[PDB]
């Protein structure tokens, strides 16, 4: 039905910041509530952040709270997320999910949709003084 | 379609609201026009009760969405003028943060050549020293998004929107917007994309009418599908 490609990830040093698209692609993009799914290799995919499919109501994972930034343009299929103070356990290949929206809320879960992801990679080298 | 065609014009409308809020019974009359080719509305209220218990901004959007204009690739999406002539039902609560509600069913629909919105409304749970029975608003209006998604369930629309009221010691009143439209006529009819109204509301005197009253000027354009 849609399709859901990502782009902007790459390596960044701890502090630096990256902004993450996903441009959706099929039937109309504000049917759809949109999230950013995270996963660390073998590991789980975590919530992110959610935006409804207004862009008026947005949830985040306590761990990017005041950090990641997650917004949409309506009349353009894109949803972003500005990842600053990025933390090497910031590191994991990052998935834009999609679902037909029930109400005018965001959501945490109970995606149908998801794109391929972008990998994200925060290098915790520390200089030697 | 045959209802679109019923605004390539100017169309008069007529407004008539029956209110009681906290026992307070009043009823206001409208006049006025709107051209959906541009998206405008302008029409004249009079409290033909007396003194208006409430203040005037609280009943901008009580007081017809059939005339938004709606630009060319988004017109399969226009639910309000396809349901015309018949017309729809309209049904909003409004949550005055910290204060009462109002509750409203709205009828609009073509009487004639002339569009009426016909309007019962109550409101309960307000402070009596509050900033709508206390008339702490300022007399103006902002502008805000009217979201609009289709409700397959029951044939018709939800909506929500939360307008920002200014109040006169420079704080401002939220009041939650939660609206349903249901076609009047029977039969399944097909339903917007998930979208907008961007909507600018002017309020005005006449400044010899000595009536208590309000001027009203709406500009609204759908926005929010690509193009
Ligand atoms: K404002
Ligand atoms: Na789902």
């Amino acid at each position: 039905d849609v399709q859901l490609v990502e782009s902007g990830g790459g390596l960044v040093q701890a502090g630096g910041s990256l902004r993450l698209s996903c441009t959706v692609s099929g039937r109309t993009f504000s049917n759809y509530a949109m999230g950013w799914f995270r996963q660390a290799p073998g590991k789980e995919r975590e919530f992110v952040a959610g935006i409804s499919w207004t862009g008026g109501h947005t949830l985040y994972t306590d761990s990017v709270k005041g950090r990641f930034t997650i917004s949409r343009d309506n009349a353009k299929n894109t949803v972003y997320l500005q990842m600053n103070s990025l933390k090497p356990e910031d590191t994991a290949l990052y998935y834009c999910a999609a679902d037909r929206a029930a109400d005018f809320f965001a959501q945490r879960d109970e995606y149908d949709y998801w794109g391929q992801g972008t990998q994200v990679t925060v290098s915790g080298l520390e200089v030697l003084f | 379609s045959k209802g679109e065609e019923l605004f390539t014009g100017v169309v008069p409308i007529l407004v008539e609201l029956d209110g009681d809020v906290n026992g307070h019974k009043f009823s206001v009359s409208g006049e006025g026009e709107g051209d959906a080719t541009y998206g405008k509305l302008t029409l004249k209220f009079i409290c033909t009760t007396g003194k208006l218990p409430v203040p005037w901004p609280t009943l901008v959007t009580t007081f017809v969405q059939c005339f938004a204009r709606y630009p060319d690739h988004m017109k399969q999406h226009d639910f309000f003028k396809s349901a015309m002539p018949e017309g729809y039902v309209q049904e909003r609560t409004i949550f005055f943060k910290d204060d009462g509600n109002y509750k409203t069913r709205a009828e609009v629909k073509f009487e004639g050549d002339t569009l009426v919105n016909r309007i019962e409304l109550k409101g309960i749970d307000f402070k009596e020293d509050g900033n709508i029975l206390g008339h702490k608003l300022e007399y103006n209006y902002n502008s805000h998004n009217v979201y609009i998604m289709a409700d397959k369930q029951k044939n018709g629309i939800k909506v929500n929107f939360k307008i920002r009221h200014n109040i006169e010691d420079g704080s401002v009143h939220l009041a939650d917007h939660y609206q349903q439209n249901t076609p009047i006529g029977d039969g399944p009819v097909l339903l917007p994309d998930n979208h907008y109204l961007s909507t600018q509301s002017a309020l005005s005197k006449d400044p010899n009418e000595k009536r208590d009253h309000m001027v009203l000027l709406e500009f609204v354009t759908a926005a929010g599908i690509t193009h």
